[PDB]
RNA sequence: ACGACCGUAUAGUACGAGAGGAACUACGGUUGGUGGCCACUGGUGUACCGGUUGUUCGAGAGAGCACGUGCCGGGUAGCCA
RNA sequence: CGAGUGGCUUGCUACCUCGAUGUCGGUUCCCUCCAUCCUGCCCGUGCAGAAGCGGGCAAGGGUGAGGUUGUUCGCCUAUUA
RNA sequence: GUCGGGUGAGAACCCCGACGGCCUAAUGGAUAAGGGUUCCUCAGCACUGCUGAUCAGCUGAGGGUUAGCCGGUCCUAAGUCAUACCGCAACUCGACUAUGACGAAAUGGGAAACGGGUUAAUAUUCCCGUGCCACUAUGCAGUGAAAGUUGACGCCCUGGGGUCGAUCACGCUGGGCAUCGCCCAGUCGAACCGUCCAACUCCGUGGAAGCCGUAAUGGCAGGAAGCGGACGAACGGCGGCAUAGGGAAACGUGAUUCAACCUGGGGCCCAUGAAAAGACGAGCAUAGUGUCCGUACCGAGAACCGACACAGGUGUCCAUGGCGGCGAAAGCCAAGGCCUGUCGGGAGCAACCAACGUUAGGGAAUUCGGCAAGUUAGUCCCGUACCUUCGGAAGAAGGGAUGCCUGCUCCGGAACGGAGCAGGUCGCAGUGACUCGGAAGCUCGGACUGUCUAGUAACAACAUAGGUGACCGCAAAUCCGCAAGGACUCGUACGGUCACUGAAUCCUGCCCAGUGCAGGUAUCUGAACACCUCGUACAAGAGGACGAAGGACCUGUCAACGGCGGGGGUCUUAAGGUAGCGUAGUACCUUGCCGCAUCAGUAGCGGCUUGCAUGAAUGGAUUAACCAGAGCUUCACUGUCCCAACGUUGGGCCCGGUGAACUGUACAUUCCAGUGCGGAGUCUGGAGACACCCAGGGGGAAGCGAAGACCCUAUGGAGCUUUACUGCAGGCUGUCGCUGAGGACUCUCACUCCGGGAGGAGGACACCGAUAGCCGGGCA
RNA sequence: GUGGAAGUCUGUUAGAGUUGGUGUCCUACAAUACCCUCUCGUGAUCUAUGUGUAGGGGUGAAAGGCCCAUCGAGUCCGGCA
């Protein structure tokens, strides 16, 4: 036969590839030397395009200007602090430590330094729940609890443009246009629509699935297709 | 649209133009790579021992 | 609202559109100062036309459930 | 190169209890086929004449174009049914 | 039950063509066969007449229009000698 | 095209005049790519030119492209290359990371040029006149000088300013017409220098508690209007340029609508609409310099691609010439271009064919089917059903009006803008041509726009929003690579990967036995290393102990593959079809039965339905809108038909010129029979037959065209599939090496990751190398 | 009344496509053309130029479509007599 779509992409040819170079900034956190003196002021608020939700412009003090993950509820004028000293308000930064168990957080650093990895998408947040000089328990918007370093970096807050899942794109031409802001293939085919040699699920005089869609985590690519190892499907139960 | 004469219309675009290294007109401008003597890919000169029959 | 969706759709998809559009353009009391002046910018931007007080808010909505329990907490 | 039918007289007769109901022959017509012809009716008739829309020749007069007549109205001959 | 004719149906056979003999129906146009549906002449009748039924000679001419169906066939309608 | 005329040995087609036409987003004007001398001139006709040629894109020889201020050049874009690094047996190979360079001629950014003249051929390049930029030098000014601005930006609506053009009014200049007095053309004048400034922003004054303002949104005691001021625009006005230029002459003035250009307001995004060089910021005089490359012509029904002077294909600018009208529409006509979509002559010009007009009476009877053709048509008023997701259906349907002329009214600042009124009046006909819907109903499918088999399929197929399930916390899931490494990712679960169903609406039952996936698992099974026993002075080898993933075994799981029967009043194998829907685009029997409709209805629609062999995301039912989707009916319509006729144009036929191809074992004037490998112009018997030629429609040559696509045969081929055979990648798992200290554990030192570093996490695992078992159509 | 939304409608504006005529052509004008008719025509739109992806690999709103008249595995040469 011949290689699957999921196969295709892998090569990262331009089709699969994200618009990078129409891409703003890596939100990141800030580096601080230490002492948390950093602080800086809200410029201004832009549109994200690789993230479809808002981002903030800041001018810190030591000159730098730099774009932010922007936390509901920032807006011109505001001050931000970054640091270990950094007030408890929206749109600060400081380590999961100094941060008052039971708060809203964004941003979450895997390991301290790494710029924030966890909630960083629209209207997300982390709960922070236990506190300790070892583990700092986050639960993440996924809802699993992950155990942190102390000394991970947080945003205070739930990240901006929450509720844009609830409003139906309502007609193809809107995916297309959010899809060609994404490094994504925009329309699928169905597996089902395609012939033998295409993929797995090709062929058949009627469109069905040769064997059963649940598949094992050792099938190898070209064949990993359907539910992926699948511990149950259907609703029932 | 036809894929014979009628798609033969457009091609008014310069690929392969006469090569700086070898004088063949195969140097292919959009590549910068000579199809002839592979000027602009190989510093020794393009050949291959099937450009002759086996024993030749 | 929905209406220039025309007969296109379905009750449930433009329904949800004339409802999302219609809280979405309704007056909104500015945070900095108290004016109902919040327009939305573009998605999840909000501003005043009063003050010009630029804001982050929810992507329809300039405030979200989530954001208000923020407040307290 | 003619085939066949219908109608009238025969006759409400022969026959028959009645009901009903022929024929030979003489007539008229129709239908299909056939060959030919255009006085007549009908079609065509970008021969022809008129009406009229748009535009161009300044107007008027008189004209060109609008597909092989702009459109509409009428139509000789001839060819036709 | 027994003897046949035809070569329209169907099957059998594998002789003819696989360096191709263009498929089904229809249509259009031509010639033919008789095992005759009508038309001409006859015989019989359980032939009064009228209308039939059966049979004989006869292929000159005729055998048309429609509704469903791709249909051949066939079903159905109204005319029809 | 025609009549004249010119040239020439020779003229239908070369040139001149007249008349007659064709093209109006092109058949005009300017160009990109591509061609490459095709451009111009002179001399020619052996070649090329669908005929001819004195002509030519042909042949020959000469000549022709001039730039500081038009492009390139410079910059950066997607992205490309080189070198370094690393990988690879290796490279002309390969990804990352660094550095450097490349990457835009119509159409990205961009220092600076206008008018006129001139040549056979160039021209913002030469010439005349006028102007401008950059750099450098001298001189005066200046210490400012880098922050900031600019370059620099999406889609939709819209206001204001405003040039050309067009039109209107009037004058002047030139011309046309000649029943009037009308009609046409012109009436010019740059870059540049100077100057003016609406809009936006802001300042002072002022002090609105309801006012201010718009096409609309809107503004305001956090200070409205008004008033005064700062900043501030056009390719615009005005002056200069200019007793420059140009014109035979006049060498105008006002106005409206206003492309270019300028400048504002509003709306939209699950979409956010380049960058860099450069410019400004940052004065003036005088002088010098401003190299290099491109510049001809075509740009297409003859200069490009398509073998051709090919009816094909091929980007940009002119979108403001007039009448007309809603219009960048039709039709007519300018300017400009052309008679080269390049063979001609003749016959009332037959048959037949291509395009087409018209046909009485009938009116779909034609046909698979109304295919084709036809009908309707523009604008306004009146009026408008079922159904519906309330959007729509809808221009439903149906009905009425429609010109010209005379005099007016209303809106508006006005239009050469729009809406109405009265009276008069001609025709068969007033959207008079042109432009310009036929309408209504039932059923199926897919919801919709969208996509597709370049070249027989446009569909009900694909996609889609919407619904659902699965995997994953990021050193992830998923995927590429031999590796070095990489996509997803400037991303983080409101994510993105992998699949199914496919808007809305009402819904979506039962089955985990098999298969699949996932988890568990006392016990069983389960490989190699290390270990123990036997054996061998060692070794092979035989056996034992221990046992990972996997499997047995158990559990979960059907919006996972799929299933939902026979019998009786349970059996196979888990369950035994629930809501619906049903003679289905699924129904063998079948033209099912009943009804509707028709003279007659294997069709259609409705009801029934035991469904050969319907049914729930293998989605079920249903459904407004939509549709070059499939079937059916009605009104209207008509040459589809009865049944054909006549006519128009181009062929056809004759003549001059040009001039192929298919096909051909031979013979050949055949016909009726027969015979023959059973489908004969050629054999046999008879019949017929004087030879040659023209047109015709194609009966035969099992006519020509293609070593039959169907079928079988070959120990043929290829693509595809799987619990076929054998292997391979890959995933999981044990073991060994890297690898270190004190059947469960701590540590840190290798190693890995995070951190700029300090340092933090992890840690003898992981990665990587070797091997062993399992799975293994992803692949061979 | 204003406003002017829309994968909105009509539309040979330009432009894109290709439903029917199973017309013309079928040694063509053309190795996919001509004409009439028809679909789309502010958007998942069309287009020029540049640029990326390469052969069991691309690309594919999926037709086994497309990758220079070549596609159920391009083309060239070689293996190869
Ligand atoms: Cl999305
Ligand atoms: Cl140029
Ligand atoms: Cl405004
Ligand atoms: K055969
Ligand atoms: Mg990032
Ligand atoms: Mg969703
Ligand atoms: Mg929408
Ligand atoms: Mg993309
Ligand atoms: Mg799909
Ligand atoms: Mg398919
Ligand atoms: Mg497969
Ligand atoms: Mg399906
Ligand atoms: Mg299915
Ligand atoms: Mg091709
Ligand atoms: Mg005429
Ligand atoms: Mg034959
Ligand atoms: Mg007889
Ligand atoms: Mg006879
Ligand atoms: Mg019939
Ligand atoms: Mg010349
Ligand atoms: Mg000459
Ligand atoms: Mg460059
Ligand atoms: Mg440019
Ligand atoms: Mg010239
Ligand atoms: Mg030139
Ligand atoms: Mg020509
Ligand atoms: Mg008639
Ligand atoms: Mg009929
Ligand atoms: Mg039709
Ligand atoms: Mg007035
Ligand atoms: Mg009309
Ligand atoms: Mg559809
Ligand atoms: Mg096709
Ligand atoms: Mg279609
Ligand atoms: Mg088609
Ligand atoms: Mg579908
Ligand atoms: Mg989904
Ligand atoms: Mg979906
Ligand atoms: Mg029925
Ligand atoms: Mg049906
Ligand atoms: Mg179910
Ligand atoms: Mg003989
Ligand atoms: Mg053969
Ligand atoms: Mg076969
Ligand atoms: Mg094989
Ligand atoms: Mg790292
Ligand atoms: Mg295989
Ligand atoms: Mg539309
Ligand atoms: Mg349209
Ligand atoms: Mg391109
Ligand atoms: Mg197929
Ligand atoms: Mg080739
Ligand atoms: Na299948
Ligand atoms: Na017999
Ligand atoms: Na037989
Ligand atoms: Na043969
Ligand atoms: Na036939
Ligand atoms: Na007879
Ligand atoms: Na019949
Ligand atoms: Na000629
Ligand atoms: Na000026
Ligand atoms: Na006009
Ligand atoms: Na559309
Ligand atoms: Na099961
Ligand atoms: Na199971
Ligand atoms: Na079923
Ligand atoms: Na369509
Ligand atoms: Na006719
Ligand atoms: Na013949
Ligand atoms: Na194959
Ligand atoms: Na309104
Ligand atoms: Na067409
Ligand atoms: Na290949
Ligand atoms: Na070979």
């Amino acid at each position: 036969g011949r290689r699957i779509q999921g196969q295709r992409r892998g090569r990262g040819t331009s089709t699969f590839r994200a618009p990078s170079h129409r891409y703003k900034a890596d939100l990141e956190h800030r580096k601080v030397e230490d002492g948390d003196v950093i602080a800086g002021t809200v410029v201004d608020i832009e549109h994200d395009p690789a993230r479809s939700a808002p981002v903030a412009a800041v001018e810190f003090e030591d000159g730098d200007r730099r774009l932010i993950l922007a936390p509901e509820g920032v807006g011109v004028g505001d001050e931000l602090q970054v640091g270990v000293d950094a007030e408890i308000a929206p749109g600060n930064t400081l380590p999961l430590a100094e941060i008052p168990e039971g708060v809203p957080v964004c941003n979450v650093e895997s390991s301290p330094g790494d710029g924030g990895k966890f909630a960083r998408a629209s209207g997300v947040n982390a709960q922070l729940l236990t506190h300790d000089r070892n583990v700092a328990v986050v639960k993440l918007p996924s809802g699993e609890m992950k155990r942190l370093d102390p000394q991970c970096r947080a945003t205070i807050g739930v990240v901006g443009g929450g509720g844009r899942t609830d409003k139906p794109f309502v007609k193809a031409g809107n995916k297309h246009h959010k899809m060609k802001a994404r490094g994504t293939k925009w329309p699928n085919v169905r597996g089902v629509a395609m012939n033998a040699v295409d993929h797995p699920f090709g062929g058949g005089g009627r469109q069905h699935p040769g064997k059963p869609k649940s598949i094992s985590r050792n099938a190898p690519p070209g064949r990993k297709v359907g539910d992926i190892a699948s511990k149950r499907t259907g609703r029932g139960g | 649209t036809g894929a014979g004469t009628p798609s033969q219309g457009k091609k008014n675009t310069t690929t392969h133009t006469k090569c700086r290294r070898c004088g063949e007109k195969s140097y292919h401008t959009k590549k910068k790579v000579c199809s002839s003597c592979g000027f602009g890919k190989s510093a020794k000169r393009r050949d291959y021992e099937w450009q002759s029959k086996a024993g030749e | 609202r929905t209406g220039r969706f025309g007969p296109r759709y379905g009750l449930k998809i433009r329904v949800r559109v004339a409802d999302v559009e219609i809280k979405h353009k309704k007056k909104h009391k500015c945070p900095v100062c108290g004016f109902k002046k919040l327009k939305r910018a573009g998605t999840g931007i909000w501003m005043c036309g009063h003050c010009g007080y630029k804001i982050a808010g929810g992507c329809y909505q300039p405030e979200t459930v989530a954001g208000k329990a923020v407040m307290k907490a």
